[PDB]
This record gives structure tokens, sequence and C-alpha cells, in this order.
RNA sequence: GGGUAGUUUGACUGGGGCGGUCGCCUCCUAAAGAGUAACGGAGGUGCGCAAAGGUUACCUUAGAGUGGUUGGAAAUCACUCUGUAAGUGUAAAGGCAUAAGGUAGCUUAACUGUAAGACUGACAAGUCGAACAGAUACGAAAGUAGGUCUUAGUGAUCUGGCGGUGGCAAGUGGAAGCGCCGUCACUUAACGAAUAAAAGGUACUCCGGGGAUAACAGGCUUAUCCUUCCCAAGAGUUCACAUCGACGGAAGGGUUUGGCACCUCGAUGUCGGCUCAUCGCAUCCUAGGGCUGGAGCAGGUCCUAAGGGUAUGGCUGUUCGCCAUUUAAAGCGGUACGCGAGCUGGGUUCAGAACGUCGUGAGACAGUUUGGUCCCUAUCUGCCACAAGCGUUGGAUAUUUGAGAG
RNA sequence: GGGACUGACACCUGCCCGGUGCUAGUAAACGGCUAAGGUAGCCGGGUAAGUUCCGACGAAUGGUGUAACGAUUUGGACGCUGUCUCAACGUGGAGCUCGGUGAAAUUGAAGUAUCGGUGAAGAUGCCGAUUACUUGUGGUUAGACGGAAAGACCC
RNA sequence: CUCUAGUCUGUUUAAAAAGGCAGGGAUGAGCUGUGAAUAGGAGUGAAAGGCUAAACAAACUCGGAGAUAGCUGGUUCUCCCCGAAAUGGAUUUAAGUUCAGCCUUAUUUUAGUUUAAUAGAGGUAGAGCACUAAUUGAGCUAGGGCCUGUCAAAGGGUACCAAACUCAGUUAAACUCCGAAUGCUAUUAAAUGAUGAAUAGGAGUGAGACUAUGGGCGAUAAGGUUCAUAGUCGAGAGGGAAACAACCCAGACCAACAGCUAAGGUCUCAAAAAUGUGUUAAGUGGAAAAGGAGGUUUAGGUACGUAAACAGCCAGGAGGUUGGCUUAGAAGCAGCCAUACCUUUAAAGAGUGCGUAAUAGCUCACUGGUCGAGUACUUAAGCGCCGAUAAUGUAACGGGGCUAAAC
């Protein structure tokens, strides 16, 4: 897994999340981006299931860059219990994104394979993407 | 059907239920209002055309130091920064007609 | 298994209680704080606990100096 | 000295109990004055210091790089860069280059009588404070000093003790005692403290009330549960999708276990069983199909379809589950987990008794076994049937077309 | 004679004096088993099919057996049966009609229909829609969160 | 003659504890008549918290006594004026009570509040990496490990584990080199007329709820819990949202068979509309996700063309060469390396698919004719389709109905 490996606070208070992405939303490392249309939360595991999807497409073509790490715990109480004590205990990893986050980005391979590769990546994404050529070069 | 989802739905059409006449008189309303105030130094006559129930308490105090406590109140008011201020404020409650 | 903690102080109610261009006469209080968060100019004095408070009647004014703030009566 | 009598044994609590907590300080939550909740998220604390105080004077680290017996990455020293990240008794924050940091000398202001004018504040309280008088300390002097860089280190009133002062002195004069000033003795920590002095059970219980507060149901949500769907890495000899579809994603159903405490405590009777059903289709079988790694037969998967049917016994109070014979097949749910003003009381949920365990004991235990009242003549609505009156346009007697319904 | 304990009878009834009672001792005292760590003893069959039953904790608040006894509890067998598949018929007292006598609890009233919705969140009274000539009697309780008992359970 | 296991009737019964069937005792711890003795914190009890005049976890009567209740209930004629709180602090307090705040009466006093200008202090949103931390790809490089002429000496290769450093790009309520918009505070001038303040008298409240925002907790679930701003209900009639305290419009002195309007509508039920330009064929309108997708309107790109584009049809679709092999067999099609194999080149890929043990064979990409201009793949906006699915009866426009009477 993905998941931060010191944390100050072990837990902190769910914001709400809004507004479109201001920052880290154009394509810095590679050649195909997978922006996102939504703003959510995208846990780690989801994050690595999209990676093996599309290292496991591109057949050693090129490289991947995730543009994401959770750092962000979630806490759950216990199965059966009421609402007293407090603030539970963290349970998995979660990462912020916003409408306009690159989120994954890819290079070397030819733009059809790419395509095809972040589709097979994004269906396993819980937000509607979208898959961009820089749209200043090709 | 879940009454969450049919709360949301019933206040959803509600809200969609506005005419495009009625948005359009009120555009036109707020226009002149806007030109109206953009003058500078006439008498300009003020009347309350919206209620003070539910308003932003705010705001009623505003309507109150114009002078306007119910519908239908008349006052004329001479235009300088002050009540230029208070009549932007309250734009959307007034109606600005000009004393030749 | 309860909360292992829960527990806060009374508020201190510190800040500025006179504000820049108000009329103070001698002795008030203009600033309760922990520090020299403003610090003295002409006409005030700092109490044991860094209060600031003014020396002669006049008006409160603020002013900055290499991002320091300092407050005078004037 | 429970032989007997009078009493105590707290509150908050997402029911109560158990557990945890109760004063005060620092930060966030706290939405840019202040203030602002929680069983929100993180720490410290019921002191220490005769210097770690006051005053005067004089000085600046940590880290990186470089060169040096021990000495190495790092001990001490020199220099370059860096300019407070170092250090401030003690937690953290706000501050501290004029350093509030460090060193040295002197010294006790770690004073008395006081105080204009304020902040914070229900009150009681708490805090800052120029300046005045006396006596100083330090410095040449101006000035500073009414403890600790600031912000926690604390406790009212009553009662009692000690010291000083000499006001009160019940006929007078002494004295006792008291007032005044200084001041000590409360984990009164449940910390604005009901007594100087305090534990449990009640299923033998009782009273006054509450849906302001639990258990069976109603209602909300869907964590959980169940039924799908989206992507297809593979398996399947090769063939992603005959079939199974790994790792993920998006929803419905409101039946399981829960959350919440909105209806109900001048009573909504709680689990099964018997009798009686009805409804949904996400279809157990019979019916109509598509495709198969479907030869036929027997299947698997998928679509449409609720008209009818969908078993009897042994064990268990049992729902469920298991087992034995069957049948074309022995479906899944809703309806107060259908149905006690229809029946049954086996179990659950009274008072008996015994066993296991815990408690000194009284007793407690969704631990076990046995015994242990199921009330009410139907007013209305609803339904199963039979009549009375009346209409159907002249009034009656017979034979019938047929909406509609079973 | 008084009190406690055990409970015909048979075989046994062990260890521990720290603690608490009683007068260092006493356990057939309260109790435990470091004061002392408990001594003796305590799958098969039945049925086609058996969560039941039968056969393989603890020692004087007693352990393990026991003839006889019991309106005690549990299992199995024989016989017998309307307990059941499965009900039908008959008899007697009510119920039914008429005559005489004549209550009760309850009761804001009422020219009180249903379904789908909403709502102090299960509608006789509201919205929409549907159904329905008027009024009784004999039956049956689905409702009126029925009546009766200021809930006994929880707080 | 005395008792009551089991079962039944009865249970607004005949009986405030029987009766109908049955059972135990029945010469004894026996039944029973007639007198007497034991009285309430006591008696009695072959021992069940039993009984003691039909009721006993402390009898009954009288008196104290009209006991005390932070608990519940009730509290009777009218009109006019003003008008709450459900918050804070404390409490053997949490259903009470008290102070403040809020309200009213009377007197005195006169400057609330809303702006504009001007002058003030923030660290919130946001932003950002200078500080404290988290963290990505490269460059660079200590150190450590491995390997290599290595004895544990002095050496080298660095596939790595990696401090520090450089470039680029990110996270933070308890990080901030920066920093709003509002709000708060002061002054002045206008504007608004008893809204301020003080004293005195008298209360009530100290259970809030919902909506629009900012939050925490919960599961970016709940009509959930707990805070901040404002409104509403509470204490507010009327109109509208089919019904529907909290939403929207709007503050009822009284009367009128007057007019103009807000919200909301104008096919009808049921008071009110028509004309113009487009979309919609799904009754969408008149619920909803991801996803699938030659639906269609409009607009904009990439492929492509009057020198013959796409589709269909008529032919070619080759050889060197089983490409090299792996393998037992790969001939284009278990599988591996690539097709940096040229050639006659119409045009033909180290062959697209099916099927062959392996081939064969049948086809495709490509190309030539026929015919004749839009075709072939995407992007933006407006309406659509499937997805779409629970139980008393069509039941997710109020209904009839509507292709506009929809948008």
């Amino acid at each position: 897994m993905l998941s931060p490996k010191k944390v100050k606070y072990r837990k902190k208070q769910r914001g709400r999340l809004s507004g479109e992405a201001q920052k880290g939303n154009k394509i810095s490392f590679g050649e195909y981006g997978l922006v996102s249309l939504e703003t959510n939360f995208i846990t780690a595991r989801q994050i690595e299931a999209a990676r093996i999807a599309m290292t496991r497409k591109i057949k050693r073509g090129g490289r991947v860059w995730i543009r994401i790490f959770p750092d962000i715990p979630y806490t759950k109480k216990p199965a059966e219990t009421r609402m007293g004590k407090g603030k539970g205990g963290v349970d998995h990893w979660n990462a912020p994104v916003k409408l306009g986050t690159v989120m994954f980005e890819m290079s070397g391979v030819v733009e059809e394979l790419a395509q095809e590769a972040m589709s097979l990546a994004s269906s396993k994404l819980p937000v509607k993407t979208m898959f961009v050529v820089r749209r200043d070069l090709r | 059907i879940k009454r969450k989802l049919r709360l949301q739905l019933k206040k959803a059409r509600f809200n969609a239920s506005r005419s495009r006449s009625k948005n359009k008189c009120f555009i036109k309303r707020m226009e002149n209002n806007r030109k109206i105030i953009s003058k500078n130094n006439i008498n300009v006559q003020v009347f309350l055309v919206r209620s003070l129930i539910g308003k932003l308490n705010k705001k009623v105090k505003v309507l109150k130091a114009l002078g306007l406590n119910k519908i239908g109140d008349k006052k004329v008011h001479f235009l300088n920064e002050s009540i230029k201020g208070m009549l932007n404020e309250t734009i959307n409650m007034i109606l600005l007609s000009e004393v030749m | 298994g309860s909360s292992k903690n829960g527990r806060d102080s009374i508020s201190k109610r510190l800040g500025v209680k006179r504000s820049g261009g108000q009329f103070v006469k001698a002795g008030e209080i203009i600033v309760r704080q922990r520090g020299t968060k403003f610090h003295k100019g002409k006409n005030v004095g700092l109490g044991r606990d860094y209060t600031i408070f003014a020396l002669s009647s006049g008006k409160v004014e603020f002013k900055t100096l290499k991002g320091r703030k300092y407050v005078s009566i004037v």
C-alpha cells in the first residue's frame, strides 16, 4: 500500500471538500494525464488498483507517475457500538481530489495504447475522469 | 419512497417552478433602480414594494432607517452618499421614481 | 474505552481594548496580551504582564516599523 | 454490642448500570474584536528557586563546511557560511537582539501606609496601574526595584491556636474572655466546599411521575446484511465475457444485527405452535425461449411469466438447523418479525425450591432444573347471510337479454 | 436441659490455625484447598429417522450406594382407545321466536365508506380518486393504537 | 368424616376462592364439638416473607393531621395598551431554584441603530513552502551493505539501502514568508423619531425546534447529537407548495356584493392566455448513480474527396520464405524474438479472423474497376433511451386528460 510512514496526529477532522483545482492541474512529468471531473476522496487502495491496471497494460513501454498521495486518516467506530466515546480509530487512508486534478500521468507508449490503459485505470476509480493529451503538444 | 429524497425533490420542484416572465419583470425593475441610483444629488421618491417579514435583520434595520415600515410606503429623499449606500443595500425591495 | 482527554481552560479575553483613533484618558488599558505582540511607543507603558496602558490623555495610534507594531498616545 | 433504633451511601452519562471524569493552565476545534458546546483532538499541573530575586556592568548561540593527541558522525579549540532555527527552572502558546539568553560585582523592593484611572465580569471574586509619603537596595546620576519573561503551582465562611496592640470589662477596680492587626491548622481533589462524624440489597417491594428515559413494535438512516450492475487480469487445450469471472467501482431492497430516542408508560400484551389466509416476484416445480466446452439423455447459465401447487415424521419450547422416507417440485419475503376482545403457556418475564459461580453477608447471574389463574354478553365501522320499506313515470304478473362480480 | 448442625440404614468423612469466631489451642466453627493447593469417590445402545433419555463436582452448607415407599420429575415397552389422519351423528343445559320481569361496564357528540398519500411519524373526520338505494335481524371480531387496572418491566 | 394433586366448568360467576369429575388420609404426627390462654416493631408459625376478623415486608380504630411533596391535576365575567425566554454563571444542580440578560409600569435623562467618508487591530477563507512536518519524479552524493586483485591493513565496480544538496511538481484545524471579502471599534455629516440609558415597583423564563449558511461528532448516514449568523414557528391569522406548526408570499381595529397587486398560475375539474421562433416522439415532461450507446437539434476539429472519398459488387490479395526458431508438428494464426525481409512492386501485414494434431482450405487489411459526394473518427451545448427494481389498488403531473394543454 501507499501510506505515510509517520504522522504528527493520528486522527483529523473531516472537512468539507469543494471548488475546482487551482494547483496540481497541469501535465508535468509525462505525456498523457487522467484528470478527474469531480471532487471526492480516492483511497490508497483504489489508487494501487488503478496503478496495477495501467502498469500491467503497459508492456514496459513507458513510465507511470502517481500525482496523489493519501495522507488522510479515515476513522470508523467499532461495529456494534453507540454514539458515546469518541473518534474511534483509523481504518484506511484517503487522498483528496478536486475537479481538474491530474491524478495520474503516463510516458512512453503510443497514444492509442495509453488511452486504452488509462480507461482501464478509470474503470476502478470512484470519480468521472477524462484522458488528456498535452493539448499543446500534438 | 424515502423521505430524504422526497423532501429534496419537493423543494427542488418548488424552486424550479418560477416564471421567466416574472423574472423579466424583476430584472427590468432592477435595471431601472440601478440607473436611478447611478445619478447624484436629485430628489428621489422611494416606494417599499416587498415586505419586511422574513428578511435579514440588517436589512430590516436599513429599511426602518430609510423610513419605510410597510408596503406602499412613500418617502422622498435627497440622494447623497449615505442614501445611495442604503438604497444599494436594499435595492431589491424598493421602487425608485424621480421627483422632477 | 472512553475518551482519554477533554480539558480546556477559561478563555482569557485578550485583544485590543481601545481601537486606533479612540480617545482615552490616563491609565486606560489598551491591549491585553501574553508577550509584546504590540510594543510600547510614546506616552504608553507596559505592565508586568505586558499589558499596554496610557500614561496620559490622548488618541490611540498604531504604527508599524520593520514589521513590528507600536502603540502610542498622540 | 446490627440485640435494637435513627440515617447516609453524589452528579454528569446519546436510557440506566459498569467504566471514565469533576480545580486550574497551553493550543486547535472557534467561522480573521471578544465570546462560543461536546464522553471533540493533543499536553502539563496541587511546584521549584535566598538565586533560578532586585540593580549595575559586560557578552551571544544551534547547525553546515574546513583543520587538529586521545576525539570516531558527534566531547574541546580556530575560521568561513548561516543570523535565532540555540537558549529562556518546570507544560505549551504568545514573546524575547536593546535580548526577557549568558557571565561578574554589589545587594534584599521576595518593602510599609496608599492610590488617580480600568480590563474582565450575574454576584462573590480576579488582574493591570501612572503617581504620592516613609524607609532603603543598586548606579556617578537620570532611573529601576511592591519577587520569579508572561500565561497553571491552589480552597470561602465558621471554629480553634500563636504573636502584637490595649478598644470592649454587666456596681466599681482587676481578671477571664472578646474585638482590632499579623498569622497557622481542611486531597473540604464531588476542588463556589449541604454534617465535626456515613456502606449495600430489594425478582416480596411500595408511592408520586415521565415517551423529558430503556426493552417488544411504528417512523428515519443504511453502517452491517442481502440482491444487482460497471471494468476484465485469467482459468477454461488455444478461446477476457459457454461457465467461473481475481483486485476495485457505482446503486437498489428496508427482512438480519445496529444507530437515533420522533409516536406510545391513567398499559401499543413479548417468542413459538394450532386454525385462517392475503400480497409482492428478486420463480422451487409445472409453461414459453436464447446460448452452451448443449451428441442423445441429464444439465449449467440467462430472459419472460405469480394462474395453480409447493409434503409427512424422529430431535429440540424452539424460529433456524440436522436426520429418515417421499414428491414434477418440498421457493424466497411483506402484512404489529400476519393472525391470543380466535385457541395453546412449552419457553420468555413474578412470589416456591435446588444446583453452578460471585459477594463477609443480605443477595446477584440473557447459568441450569422443577412447580407456577390467559378476563370481557359487540355500540359503530368492516365482512358473511336473510328480510322490511321504497324507486325504476299507468299499475301488476311471468319469461329473460346483459353491464358488473365471484 | 438449651442451642447449632446433619438427616433411616451401609461404606467413608481426608488436608490447612494465616484471617475471622470461641476459650496458644479449637475446623462435626465461620471458611479455604501461599497457613495449607482437594484424599476417597463421582463412543455404545434405543428409533427407518432421538439438541431428550440410558450406559462410558466433592467429602457433617456432607461424598458415594441402598430394600421398601411416592396425587414427585424424565425415558421406553405392552394393552387400550375419536388424542390425531377426520370428522360425522345423537342427547342435555344455553343460544333462536313470543309473553312477563329486567341489568352491567363504556359513553364529547355521529346525516362514522374504502384505497393511494400526507401528518405528533399506524386516518371514520385531511387531499386526490373509487365505491355505495333507505333501515333492521341473525352471525363473526379486522379496526376504532377496544373496555377493565394514574404499567407491576425501565428510569 | 376430614384434605386438594390432575383436569374441566366458572371467572361483568350460583361462590370476593366453589362446583362437576377424581385423588390422599382413614386407629392416628387423626378428625371434631364446647370453654380458656398468647396482641402490633408484638404474638404465632412441622418454616411458604405465612397468618393474626375476606386486604399483613409490621393489624385495625381514634388523635396529632389540613403531615410533608422539587410530582401530577384543577384554578370560574369582559375590554383596551405594551410585550418575552427556552441563553449565560453557579448549585447534593440536570423535571428545581437563584443572579444576569430579556419584559412591563412610573419618574428622570437624551443618543440606540442604520449607513457614507476617514482612521484602526486580524490570521479565517484562499494562497504558499521561508519555519515546523508529510511527500513525488530526475540530477547529485555522504554513509552502510553486497560484489570484485577483498585475511579484520591501506584499495575498486556501485543493479541497491540512502543523509544532505539542485531542478520540477504536491499535503497540513493544532505549519504560515503573505493575505482578503465581511464583521468589530472610533470620529464627523445626513437620515430614521421614544428604538437608548439610569432609578424605583412587579414578574415570567433558565426543556427549544426547523430552515438558509459556517462547523464538530457520526458513516462528507439519519426529522441524529452539539456550537455560530439570520429568519420562521413557538406566541402568527391569510394566500401558495395536491393534503402538510418550521419552506415561499404576507403582520388580521371593525364593516363593505370596490379597485390595483405579491407568491403562485392561466385546457378543464377550479377564479386566470394568447401569439412568434426552436427542441421533444420518450407522455420525457410527470424521481435518481456509474456505465453502455450510428437518438436528434446546433456548433466546432481531425481523417477524406469530382485528379474518383466511404459502402456494395466484379478481380488481385504473390514469391524468396516451415521468417529464425521454442516444440514432436508452428507452414500467417500452443507461445517467444521482430516485420532495421528485400523484391515483380497495381497492391499484398514476418498475415485480420474462423477452422485445421502441424499443414491444407476459406477470408481480412491493402489495391484495381463499377457508381457517384459526402463519408470516417472525436469535441462543446439543449432535449432524449436503456440502466430504473417490493409487498391492501393504477399510486413518483392532485385527477381527468394533454404531442402541447411540454420545454
